[PDB]
């Protein structure tokens, strides 16, 4: 739930903070944070299942990390970034929502969709950031 | 150059050849007696050790057998062809061959017997070899012992050639040469489908020498930086020096009466100074070697081109004092008096360069934008062809970046240096102008920098690792001014041939790295798993650092050389020698109880035992096991000296068995046994507190003793109160010492698969880089 | 009966080092905000130096223990611990050569080092011994004398 | 005990003091050889002991 949480977080403030023009430092560190993420989720395969009407997705993360090179972001960099984002949202969305149409009666509280299991695992502790909500 | 000639005179791996099947056993004869001891006329074979030289002791045993897994691995082929072993088994039928010689002797020893059944003599003239040409097999008959067969077959079937074609010769070469449109590969010879090569063993580093061994990495990051520079091309047709300084002066408009900035601005420009700089940058690169920067602040020319040099360099290759020392003298003489800002006042230690502060404060925003870059300019890590490399920027790798700098720099020209003297700002827009003049050139050498490290780079087998190193590479800013004032048009690529000797190089360092570290961690397994406790493992280690032959040992202190092993100790043990290892320790016992120097304990009990009946002895004080027996371990008596139990044991006549590897004297005489003699050799060790001078005796009755009618003359079977723990030989059965080994019936090996290659490269001035545009383009 | 002066068990068996091993290593992974990066560089490896020799640390603080049990094993007069008037000068750098030049050869006392040692400790308290009841002997006679 | 001249070396080389600007270069490793270990030893031991 943290990494999931913190996932959503990340890409919340990327879409938010990743604005053409802007100082590279107003966003130096959501930057870190990002490829932090990249760099966590990089070499993971995830499936979001089929319970119900839900389509089972499969998702595969290779992805370049943002760069640093820009002083004001320009809309190429916008436009590389939206790209990566709008992947993740989607993974995100359907993650949430595969977790959101499973209950159990024994741990209700435990993760129950795989892909929330396996980002409980501890190798996506990295990817944990402010938990402001 | 020592260090170059350390690391290129460096084989690829001797190959080992096998001229002899392995033996620990030796079929041997013997006189066999009957139930009652008297000798039969008839002889029989036994097996026994071919050196029968087993120690004292049971912890001198494991060393032995230690000692016996180093030899096995000596003598462990990388490839076998059993015709050369084949010789002429003088009996057979068909005049067929048999493998090795010492089968041959012994076949022709057997047969030759008066005593040999014929149905041995039958199956020996049935000996013979069959030849599978369709499939280019062979297989041999010869004679094993059991444990030599296993170790032999081991050998065949665990050969390290594999087979070569013109398709992997040419995919040795590394992907990224093949895949560049600059070199040109050719072949002249159709290898043959029995060519075989050995493959060399390029695994990363298992002992991340980058970590934590700051002294070792920093001589591996020597040698690879010496190397580096042997194969760096030399710059061609560089600008005439004399000419550009011609030039250069020109541009200044030196003034002989007054003293000027701008005169130093020549210093040092010549072309060994460039060519030392392309070979320093590009080969610190290569080896991630960190490079420090030598400059005077009183060139501001020094500046300019360290500016250009943070530019196409990423920072982390420097030394933290000298980048800051030369960002600090850039920001305080050419930046901020440019754009009338106060003097940086750079605290040393600050965590920010004096680049980051200035991005900060730079309002001007190609300026800034270029202060940026610089400030985060770094290598992308990139795992290519299984290699980690260092990668450089994309914009660097066009030359892109000079347009970046060129444009802060035109930035800079334009302002006024309102709190200086003019003559301050035509010194700086004179240098500016100097290396303006040369913007295509510049452009022209970032993307040649770029194009040989990455071409060099393609070679290198073992992980980049940045990581800081303990010493430098002192770098001249003079020299990048001279790179940047001298490069021509002239577009040098490294030689194909040059590719391929540091590719060669690098291959045999690495190969030779893996190969002392697999005898490391197998000598080390072994002896912890012999229990080899009073072994100090640093003469092993100390080994494999000296036929590393890049490192001075004398140089290492005994702490690292644990903090090695301890490396070492964690690593699994390369498969050959792990599985010859593990026959080892199956087969120890055995190799040991086979020894007639040395039996595996006594047993003292205090009642009258029959001796045992066995036909190459007659009768023998022999136990075949300690059941029924309380044993004193004789290796930790010697260790803890602690006599106590034994005393009491033998003071109160208390039955026991002493268990170790011990000498033990043969003696065939009855009377000797009638006196009892066997029970008065332990009396010493009470006296003395002493067991490493123990013998035990073992007695021998049988018809060849002198007083032998004792025996025959009263019905009596010979008894005693001690026996010897202690094994009987194995009978020698031909026919089960017989085997087929199966082999290749012939096959070449190559050693240098690039030998095969003949390469070119296309015209320079067409060559072209990652982005299909010539490297260089400059009229 | 002897009063001694005893080692916590963790010096005793070496195992503190580990942990004065790791207090160094942190301190080596520190950046020390401020500091000229030349001399940071320095002290780390420095601090390094001395981490990376946590086996023969070990070993060398378990001999010292070992050492200083057997040979107090000796002493028979009790071992009181008093803040003396002088004191015995130990360099910084001889405790530098001890840890950085320690190998792995073991040393004890020999039994006929402890024997001597334990026989001198014997012999010095029975002489202290015996001197007191003299003293103490020909003081009482003198008063009971009215030796005035 | 460790040999005096490699650890010595070990020790320079890790430390770069001639980099430095410390105004005692040589005195930093003076006093580092078997006899001052060898006296440690003993003072200390002998102190714990006394």
């Amino acid at each position: 739930m943290d990494v999931l949480y913190s996932l959503s977080k990340t890409l919340k403030d990327a879409r938010d903070k990743i604005v053409e023009g802007t100082l590279y430092s107003n966003v130096s560190d959501l930057i870190q944070q990002f490829n932090q993420m990249i760099i966590t989720m990089n070499g993971n395969e995830f499936q979001t299942g089929g319970i119900g009407n839900l389509p089972i997705r499969n998702w595969n993360f290779d992805f370049g990390l943002l760069g640093t090179t820009l002083l004001n972001l320009d809309a190429n960099y916008v436009e590389t970034a939206r790209n990566t984002i709008d992947y993740f949202v989607d993974f995100v969305d359907n993650v949430c929502m595969d977790e959101m149409v499973r209950e159990s009666q024994r741990n209700g509280i435990a993760p129950q969709s795989d892909s929330l299991r396996k980002l409980s695992g501890i190798k996506f502790k990295r990817i944990n950031f402010d938990n402001s909500s | 150059e020592s260090i170059l000639k350390k690391l290129e005179d460096i084989k690829p791996e001797q190959v080992k050849k096998q001229t002899k099947l392995f033996r620990i056993f030796e079929p041997r004869q013997l006189p066999v007696y009957r139930a009652n001891g008297e000798k039969e006329l008839r002889n029989r074979w036994y097996w026994k050790l071919k050196r029968d030289t087993l120690p004292d002791g049971d912890y001198d045993v494991r060393e032995y057998f230690l000692n016996l897994y180093d030899q096995v691995l000596t003598e462990m082929p990388d490839y076998l062809l059993l015709k050369d072993m084949a010789v002429e088994n003088k009996n057979s039928r068909d005049a067929g061959k048999v493998v090795d010689s010492e089968t041959a002797a012994i076949c022709d020893a057997i047969f030759q017997d008066e005593e040999t059944e014929g149905v041995v003599r039958r199956f020996i003239a049935e000996m013979r070899q069959r030849v599978q040409a369709d499939r280019n097999v062979v297989n041999y008959p010869s004679i094993l012992h059991p444990i030599d067969h296993a170790f032999n077959e081991y050998f065949l079937q665990h050969q390290l050639v594999e087979p070569l074609n013109n398709d992997i010769i040419f995919n040795y070469i590394p992907e990224r040469i093949r895949n560049d449109v600059n070199y040109i590969l050719n072949m002249d010879r159709n290898l043959p489908s029995t060519a075989r090569y050995i493959r060399p063993n390029l695994l990363q580093d298992r002992l991340n020498l980058h970590d934590n061994f700051e002294s070792l990495w920093d001589t591996i990051t020597t040698s690879n930086y010496i190397l580096a520079r042997s194969v760096v091309p030399d710059l061609k047709e560089l600008v005439s020096t004399e000419a550009q300084i011609q030039k250069m002066s020109q541009d200044l408009q030196l003034e002989a009466l007054t003293i000027q900035s701008e005169t130093q601005f020549l210093t040092g420009i010549n072309s060994q100074a460039a060519n030392d700089c392309f070979k320093t940058l590009i080969a610190a690169m290569l080896s991630q070697r960190t490079m420090s920067l030598d400059f005077v602040t009183t060139n501001y020319m020094s500046l300019i081109s360290g500016m250009w040099l943070l530019t196409v360099v990423p920072n982390d290759m420097f030394i933290r004092e000298s980048l800051v020392a030369c960002q600090l003298a850039i920001i305080n003489t050419i930046i901020y008096p440019a754009f009338g800002m106060q003097r940086m006042h750079y605290r040393n230690g600050d965590p920010q360069t004096p680049f980051q502060i200035a991005e900060q404060q730079i309002q001007n925003f190609q300026v800034a934008n270029w202060l940026h870059f610089v400030n985060n300019n770094q290598f992308r890590q990139v795992v290519i062809d299984g290699v980690l490399n260092q990668v450089l920027n994309d914009n660097i790798r066009n030359g892109h970046v000079v347009n970046q700098l060129m444009e802060a720099l035109m930035q800079l020209s334009r302002q006024q240096f309102p709190t200086m003297p003019v003559d301050y700002k035509r010194s700086i827009q004179r240098g500016i102008l100097l290396l303006s003049n040369r913007l295509g050139q510049l452009v022209d050498l970032t993307r040649l920098l770029a194009y040989n490290y990455e071409t060099l780079m393609a070679c290198i087998t073992m992980n980049m690792q940045h990581v800081q190193t303990l010493t430098t590479e002192k770098l001249q800013l003079t020299s990048v001014t001279s790179l940047c004032m001298l490069i021509g048009n002239a577009t040098v690529i490294p030689s194909p041939q040059t590719l391929f000797h540091y590719y060669n190089v690098n291959v045999n360092f690495h190969s030779n790295y893996n190969e002392r570290i697999n005898d490391a961690v197998a000598i080390i397994t072994a002896a912890n798993r012999l229990n080899l406790y009073q072994k100090k493992m640093k003469s092993i280690v100390e080994d494999f650092l000296k036929r590393l032959q890049i490192f001075d040992i004398s140089r290492v202190p005994d702490d690292q050389m644990y903090r090695l092993r301890d490396r070492l100790r964690l690593l699994p043990v390369e498969i050959r020698r792990l599985d010859i290892f593990n026959l080892i320790l199956m087969n120890m016992e055995q190799i040991e109880r086979a020894s007639d120097k040395i039996a595996q304990g006594v047993i003292i009990a205090y009642r009258d035992m029959q001796l045992e009946r066995d036909e190459m002895y007659g009768y023998v004080n022999i136990a075949r096991n300690l059941d029924g027996f309380q044993q004193i371990n004789l290796e930790e008596l010697m260790r803890t000296g602690d006599y106590a139990q034994i005393t009491n044991m033998l003071l109160n006549n208390q039955p026991v068995a002493l268990v170790g590897a011990l000498p033990f004297i043969t003696d065939s005489s009855v009377i000797s046994l009638v006196a009892k003699l066997d029970a008065t050799v332990f009396a010493q060790i009470v006296k003395l507190r002493k067991v490493d001078t123990l013998k035990p005796i073992l007695y021998k009755i049988n018809s060849d003793s002198n007083d032998f009618y004792l025996v025959a003359n009263y019905d009596w079977v010979p008894t005693s109160t001690t026996k010897v723990y202690k094994q009987i030989p194995q009978q020698f059965d031909f026919r089960a010492s017989m085997h087929m080994l199966t082999s290749n019936l012939t096959f070449t090996v190559y050693s240098d698969l690039l030998a095969f290659v003949s390469a070119d490269t296309v015209e320079p001035i067409n060559a072209v880089a990652f982005d299909n545009m010539r490297i260089m383009n400059e009229l």
